[PDB]
């Protein structure tokens, strides 16, 4: 009988159907039943269709339709769309955890549903229900890879450091967007800070920010370990660079709004301090192609690297030539290399 | 003068000469120490002597510090002490098999709350620890360093108290995660 109830559980395709009576449907079997809903965690498992796509876009909790931190870890501008809803998942699942009240008996099962999934909130749109889940089973967290945190307006975040009072460290990626800010508050940077300790590897796109300046120091003095970073539409001088290269744990590095060539002791001859960064893209930066053979020097420290993207690059003339040289000079371990949009010649190809 | 009728003195389980500055080479004295360990080890307790620039003498502290079994408290205190030291005190502290002990006292050391964040990779192990009191004599105002406190505190036991003798600074929001345990501002 107890199968026949779960072969009403065949009739049901994930969370998806939060849209339509069933969604909510496993709720009423759980307040219903209490060691019965592990029943129900099993068919949670049992989902691969990660929800439903449609109406849903990974450039919506951003509010943007342009590059941010998360696009600087991707070669699209979208990805997550694939698998949107993976978060979508998990206010489900604190609403399910809450409703049989299903205590550390149910965590085995939510340890492995969550898993594989990163969530996404905007400062605007902070739901109350985070600190939910908490309620018996904060540690499980870290099933989940990055918690996603858009700050705008002002720094001001104590209400979003509170849940990170609440879980143990370290999250393993944690990832900030700032968006629209003229209220750089030095002060409310280090709430931030508490966000950031949180995690081994912290990612930001700073975005519109016209309050911050040589203040990403701010940011940085703060940071554990900024392990990428992305800079658009906010006010930017060469010096920022210096920054960059403190951190050695750099993975990912854009930045596609210079538009100014980079000097002779430019960043691109401290690829001998970031070893570790696996992907470099550099879109439409303006440069001189004797810096560019600079660049080409930075390369034999970039072995480590999978990936190499350098496009609508202007004033590079054969400065791609000896890019490319420093490319045959030496084995790679890359796995991708992007010469789109750059001034090429057979002789490079040759 | 204690020195050359200690081994009658092995009678006390008590002999505290600490926070004494003696006059000359104080830290020196540990050299003396290290040759009374055999009836040290009859003290129930750590006390040890201290000078400017005391912490020099460490490494002379160290081949006592396989005496650490019959401490009731341990400490480094009044030791004006690099601040990166206690992290490295630590790492003895960790090839250590000792466990449980009561009262860590330090008495303020020139450690920073920078090197207290080089010592919670130390002192998250040493959660069988009863009570501990980290001073300073001139403290940074950064909270970074509770916040770590926080990280430690879930990897924490037999606390009852944690205790901030000197520490000039505010604790801000993570105060809120001070301590699973009470809190006295000294």
């Amino acid at each position: 009988e107890v199968s026949k109830g779960n072969s009403y559980l065949n009739k049901m395709v994930s969370i998806s159907d939060i849209t339509s009576l069933y969604g909510n449907l496993l709720l009423y079997t759980c307040g219903s039943s209490t060691e019965a809903t592990r029943a129900v965690m099993r068919h949670l498992a049992m989902v691969y269709q990660h929800g439903s796509l449609q109406g849903l876009s990974v450039t919506k909790r951003p509010l943007w339709r342009q590059e941010s931190i998360q696009s600087l870890r991707n070669t699209t501008e979208q990805d997550v769309l694939k698998a949107i809803n993976v978060n979508s998942f998990v206010e489900c699942g604190i609403n399910l955890f809450s409703e049989s009240m299903s205590k550390s008996d149910l965590s085995q099962e939510f340890e492995a549903f969550f898993q594989g999934k990163s969530l996404y909130i905007n400062s605007e749109n902070i739901p109350d229900y985070l600190f939910d889940f908490f309620e018996y089973l904060p540690n499980c967290a870290s099933a989940l890879d990055f918690v996603k945190l858009d700050f705008y307006e002002r720094a001001t975040p104590p209400r979003a450091v509170s849940l990170f009072f609440n879980w143990k460290q370290e999250f393993k990626t944690l990832e900030v967007t700032l968006r629209d800010i003229n209220k750089l508050n030095k002060q409310d940077i280090k709430y931030l800070g508490k966000i950031f300790s949180s995690a081994t590897n912290l990612r930001l796109h700073i975005k519109r920010c016209a309050a911050m300046a040589g203040r990403l120091s701010s940011v940085l003095r703060t940071c554990k370990n900024m392990h990428t970073l992305m800079v658009e539409a906010s006010p930017l001088t060469t010096d920022d660079e210096q920054y960059i290269t403190s951190v050695t744990g750099l993975q990912n590095l854009s930045i596609h709004r210079l538009h100014t060539q980079q000097l002779p002791g430019g960043l691109i001859d401290s690829l001998g301090n970031l070893k570790n960064l696996e992907r470099l893209i550099l879109d439409d930066i303006r440069m001189n192609e004797e810096d560019a053979k600079n660049l080409a020097e930075g390369l034999r420290s970039l072995k480590k690297m999978r990936l190499l993207h350098l496009t609508h690059l202007s004033d590079i003339g054969e400065g791609m030539d000896y890019i490319v040289k420093s490319l045959s000079e030496e084995s790679c371990d890359l796995q991708e290399m992007k010469l789109v949009a750059c001034c090429l010649t057979a002789n490079s190809v040759k | 003068v204690l020195a050359q009728n200690l081994h009658n003195l092995i009678k006390l389980s008590i002999l505290d000469i600490s926070e004494n500055y003696l006059e000359k080479d104080g830290n020196e004295a540990l050299q003396e120490l290290i040759g009374r360990l055999g009836v040290l080890g009859e003290l129930t307790t750590l006390m040890l002597p201290w000078c400017w620039d005391v912490h020099t003498s460490l490494p002379k502290l160290l081949k006592q510090l396989e005496g650490t079994p019959g401490l009731a408290k341990l400490g480094l205190k009044n030791w004006r002490l690099r601040d990166e030291e206690i992290k490295s005190l630590g790492e003895f502290l960790e090839m250590n098999p000792l466990r449980d002990l009561q009262q860590l006292d330090l008495a303020g050391h020139c450690v920073s709350s920078d090197g207290w964040l080089y010592f919670m990779n130390v002192f998250e192990n040493l959660k069988q620890l009863v009570f501990f009191d980290f001073s300073t004599e001139e403290f940074l105002p950064d909270a970074a360093l509770v916040r770590k406190l926080s990280q430690v505190l879930s990897k924490l036991t037999l606390l009852q108290e944690v205790k901030l003798t000197g520490w000039e600074f505010d604790d801000y929001d993570i105060s809120a995660i001070k301590g699973t345990f009470k809190l006295v501002t000294a």
